[PDB]
């Protein structure tokens, strides 16, 4: 009691993983936009290697990878109850040892730290969201569309479309 | 198809594990201990139990099964008879 | 598809319902509105239950005998959001009724004499603890089971 | 996840520290008998040429109608009486000194003992034990579902998803 927070560990690490995976997610799109032509779901497969065999299937693929992702992920667990990850640049950041002016508890607002040379996990702050909410954006607009920006002939001006579905 | 006598073989597997002790030490019923008349009183109540007495013939009369159950079941029960048959007797192999 | 029959794409019994029944609705050869501007069976009430033609959307929707439509919702063939879609919805809405129940409540028992502040209402609906509910991402799904309402307080 | 760290003593530990896994040593040697069974293929390439297969006429038919019917009941019935030999002996022990139900021997120093037959070191039986258990229970279900067929791989990939 515990007046108030708290937390900590917690879901600040909560974010960064959103941040830095929403960032990647959008590398996803990056591709089909300059020398353009090729994407949406495009339910890839996803880049697809050689002419020496697959063939629709050989295998669930997809389904596996992430059995792997799976114990590597127990590993990041395998970190955050009890701080273990050499670099140590998510759990507070690196700059070895430190930040944990919030690892033993007592925050309220606590801003943080972590580049030796140099600066921060900060203006990696705000690419941090630009991209989470971007996705929000990204697989917002499909559910009707899939492409950006030509010139001033007759595109960027929104002409006629078709509700929501309804 | 059914081993019917697969299992009646089987059940007096166990109650001959019954033929037991009417014979061997002393009287009946480890003599009526407690039956009629009525326990001390006892009283909560009450005893006894003993995780420690599942031996005695585990080994010996675990044969009892194979008795009747062998030669006296599927192999035509006592062929070695005769012993007063004329008001009749026999008896005669339904098998 | 399952125990009853198939949807709307065909459902004979269902069809007959459309038709007699409503349309008898009709039933009134006239009954006067040759041009007249009130008596609205005429327009919709039928057509709003009616132009609901061989379309209702299309919804799958199973329809047994007499062809009144039955709800499976076992998450299969088509029928999933006849419980879950409007199920999580019932959950999310409530719980953000009582998340705030356990809120324009756990905000009082303190300061000075707090003995019925509640027969009047301090912030109406709470209008402060209000959005705490949509401003539940995760929320009680962690902080209920860890800390605050913490087993301690259990 | 049953060995997800949990257990105290006579129940918790006591039941298992070697005891149950020392009884799970049997499991492994059963799966040494069973992995003395499966190796019928076990190897590619050698003959059988051609062992009790699909019931043609048992051991030697007997001079008289076979007791019940089938090879199964005659070889079976016995197995579960002639092996109760071992478990009788295996369930009469105690770990420290052996006398009867003697005076008083609970704990000073030396602390009781350890599974009677402990690790005695060689913590390598267990490293192979759960290795075997994990197999028997595990991808042994590669051959525990719909294995009406046998060995005939023909080039493609690997795996097949959820099915059937
Ligand atoms: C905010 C409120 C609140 C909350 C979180 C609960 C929670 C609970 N009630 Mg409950 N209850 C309430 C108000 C509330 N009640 C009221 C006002 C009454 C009328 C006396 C009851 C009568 C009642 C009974 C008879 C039972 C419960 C039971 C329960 C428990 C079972 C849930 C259930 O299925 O009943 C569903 C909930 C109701 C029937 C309550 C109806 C009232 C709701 C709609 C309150 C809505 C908020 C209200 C307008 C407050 C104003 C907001 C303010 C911040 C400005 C659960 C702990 C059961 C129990 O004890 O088992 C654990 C038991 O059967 N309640
Ligand atoms: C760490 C990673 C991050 C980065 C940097 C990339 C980078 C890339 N991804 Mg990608 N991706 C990511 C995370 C990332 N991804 C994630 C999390 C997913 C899952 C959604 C995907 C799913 C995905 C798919 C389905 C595909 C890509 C593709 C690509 C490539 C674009 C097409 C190409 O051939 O390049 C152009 C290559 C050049 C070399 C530029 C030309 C310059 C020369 C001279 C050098 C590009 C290499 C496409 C690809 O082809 O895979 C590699 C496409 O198949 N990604
Ligand atoms: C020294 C080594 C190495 C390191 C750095 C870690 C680190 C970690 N392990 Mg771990 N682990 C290791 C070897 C290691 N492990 C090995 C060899 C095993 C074999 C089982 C495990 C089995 C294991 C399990 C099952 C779990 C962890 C978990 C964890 C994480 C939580 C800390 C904990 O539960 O301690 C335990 C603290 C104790 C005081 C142990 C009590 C000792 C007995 C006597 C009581 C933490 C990141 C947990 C986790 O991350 O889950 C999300 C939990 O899942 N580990
Ligand atoms: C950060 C969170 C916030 C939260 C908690 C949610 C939560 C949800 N969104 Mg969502 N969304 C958000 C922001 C959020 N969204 C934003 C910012 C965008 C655009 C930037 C979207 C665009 C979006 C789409 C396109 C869809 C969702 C859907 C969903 C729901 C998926 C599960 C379901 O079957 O819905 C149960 C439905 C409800 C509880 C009705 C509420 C309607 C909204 C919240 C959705 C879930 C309730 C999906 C869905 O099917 O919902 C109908 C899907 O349609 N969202
Ligand atoms: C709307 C219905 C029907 C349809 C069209 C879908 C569509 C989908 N389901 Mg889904 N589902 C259904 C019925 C349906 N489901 C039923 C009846 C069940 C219960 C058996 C589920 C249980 C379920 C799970 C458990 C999951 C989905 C997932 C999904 C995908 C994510 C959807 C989404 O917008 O994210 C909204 C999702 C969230 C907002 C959070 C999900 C929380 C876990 C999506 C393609 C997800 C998926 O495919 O991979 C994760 C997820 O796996 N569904
Ligand atoms: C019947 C026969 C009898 C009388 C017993 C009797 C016993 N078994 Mg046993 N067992 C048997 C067949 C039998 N088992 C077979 C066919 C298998 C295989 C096992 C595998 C087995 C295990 C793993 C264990 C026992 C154990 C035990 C003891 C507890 C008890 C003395 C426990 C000692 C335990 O360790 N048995
Ligand atoms: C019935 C068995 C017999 C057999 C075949 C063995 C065999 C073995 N014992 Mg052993 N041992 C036995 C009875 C036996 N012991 C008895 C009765 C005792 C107590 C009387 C011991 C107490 C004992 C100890 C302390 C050790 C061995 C060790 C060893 C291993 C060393 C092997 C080696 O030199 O190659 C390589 C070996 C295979 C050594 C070992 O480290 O194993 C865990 C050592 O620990 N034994
Ligand atoms: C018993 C269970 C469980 C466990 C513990 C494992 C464990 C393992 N599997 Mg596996 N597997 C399982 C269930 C399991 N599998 C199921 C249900 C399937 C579907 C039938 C597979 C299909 C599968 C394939 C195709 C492969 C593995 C492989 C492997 C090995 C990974 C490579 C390696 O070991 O590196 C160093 C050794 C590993 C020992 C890899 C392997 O065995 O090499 C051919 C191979 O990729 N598994
Ligand atoms: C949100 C909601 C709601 C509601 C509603 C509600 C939420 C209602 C409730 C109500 C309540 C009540 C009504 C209560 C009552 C109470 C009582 C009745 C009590 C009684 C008593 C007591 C008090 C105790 C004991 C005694 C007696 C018994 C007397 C939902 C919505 C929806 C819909 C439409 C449908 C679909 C889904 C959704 C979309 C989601
Ligand atoms: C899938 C599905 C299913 C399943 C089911 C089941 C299995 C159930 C059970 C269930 C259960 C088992 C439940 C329970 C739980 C537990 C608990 C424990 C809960 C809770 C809680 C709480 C406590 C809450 C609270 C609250 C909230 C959150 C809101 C506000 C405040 C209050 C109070 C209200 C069903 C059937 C539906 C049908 C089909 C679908
Ligand atoms: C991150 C979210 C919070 C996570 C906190 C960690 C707690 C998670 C619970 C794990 C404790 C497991 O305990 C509980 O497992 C299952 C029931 O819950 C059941 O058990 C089941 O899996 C157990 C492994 O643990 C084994 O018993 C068997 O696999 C199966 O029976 C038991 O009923 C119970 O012992």
């Amino acid at each position: 009691l515990a007046e108030d927070p708290e937390n900590l560990r917690w879901f600040v690490q909560a974010e960064l993983v959103n941040g830095r995976w929403a960032m990647l997610g959008v590398a996803g799109m990056l591709l089909p936009e300059v020398f353009t032509s090729i994407g949406i779901i495009n339910v890839p497969k996803w880049y697809a290697a050689g002419k020496e065999e697959y063939f629709a299937s050989s295998s669930t693929l997809f389904v596996i990878e992430f059995i792997l992702s799976h114990y590597v992920e127990i590993r990041r667990w395998q970190d955050i109850k009890n701080p273990g990850s050499v670099n140590q640049d998510p759990i507070f950041k690196q700059y070895s040892l430190p930040a944990g002016e919030v690892g033993y508890p007592g925050g309220i607002f606590n801003p943080l730290n972590f580049a030796p040379t140099l600066e921060a996990k900060e203006k990696e702050i705000a690419n941090g969201r630009l991209m989470l909410a971007f996705l929000g954006f990204i697989i917002q607009h499909n559910v009707t569309g899939k492409g950006p920006f030509d010139n001033l002939l007759q595109h960027i001006s929104d002409p006629w479309h078709n509700t929501i579905v309804q | 198809p059914s081993l019917v006598i697969s299992l009646s073989t089987g059940l007096s597997l166990f109650l001959g594990r019954f033929v037991f002790f009417n014979f061997q030490r002393e009287n009946m019923a480890k003599q009526v201990p407690e039956q009629n008349g009525m326990s001390h009183f006892e009283a909560g109540d009450t005893r006894a139990k003993e995780y420690v007495s599942l031996l005695k013939s585990n080994d010996p009369v675990g044969f009892n099964i194979v008795d009747v159950l062998a030669w006296g079941s599927i192999g035509h029960i006592v062929a070695y008879y005769i012993l007063a048959t004329a008001s009749n007797g026999y008896d005669p192999s339904f098998f | 598809d399952i125990a009853g029959l198939t949807p709307c794409k065909e459902s004979k019994q269902f069809a007959k319902r459309e038709k007699q029944a409503l349309k008898k609705l009709q039933a009134s050869l006239k009954l006067y509105a040759d041009d007249s501007a009130p008596a609205l069976a005429i327009k919709a009430t039928m057509e709003k239950t009616k132009k609901r033609f061989d379309n209702y959307g299309k919804y799958g929707l199973l329809c047994g005998s007499d062809g009144l439509p039955h709800l499976i919702v076992s998450g299969d063939q088509r029928h999933w959001g006849e419980f879950i879609t409007p199920g999580i919805l019932f959950l999310y809405i409530a719980g953000w009724i009582g998340w705030v129940g356990r809120s324009y409540l756990i905000a009082i028992r303190d300061e000075k004499k707090p003995t019925q502040k509640e027969i009047i209402i301090d912030v109406p609906l709470a209008s402060s603890l209000l959005f705490r509910g949509f401003s539940w991402p995760v929320a009680a799904y962690r902080e209920l089971l860890n800390g605050e309402l913490v087993d301690n307080n259990f | 996840s049953a060995p997800g760290d949990f257990g105290f003593d006579p129940l918790g530990l006591g039941e298992v520290p070697a005891n149950l896994e020392r009884y799970k040593e049997s499991e492994l040697i059963h799966c040494r008998w069973a992995m003395l069974a499966v190796p019928g293929i076990l190897v590619p390439e050698a003959l059988g040429y051609g062992e009790w297969a699909a019931l043609p006429g048992g051991q030697a038919t007997y001079l008289g109608n076979p007791v019940p019917w089938g090879t199964l009941p005659t070889i079976l019935a016995i197995e579960f009486l002639a092996i109760a030999f071992v478990e009788h002996q295996r369930s009469m022990e105690k770990d420290p000194e052996k006398k009867k139900y003697p005076g008083g021997a609970f704990d000073p120093l030396g602390y009781s003992k350890d599974p009677k037959k402990l690790e005695e070191l060689k913590v390598k039986e267990i490293k192979n034990g759960r290795l075997a258990l994990l197999a028997f229970v595990g991808f042994c279900v590669q051959q525990s579902a719909y294995p009406g067929t046998g060995p005939l791989e023909n080039l493609a990939t690997h795996l097949a998803d959820p099915w059937h």
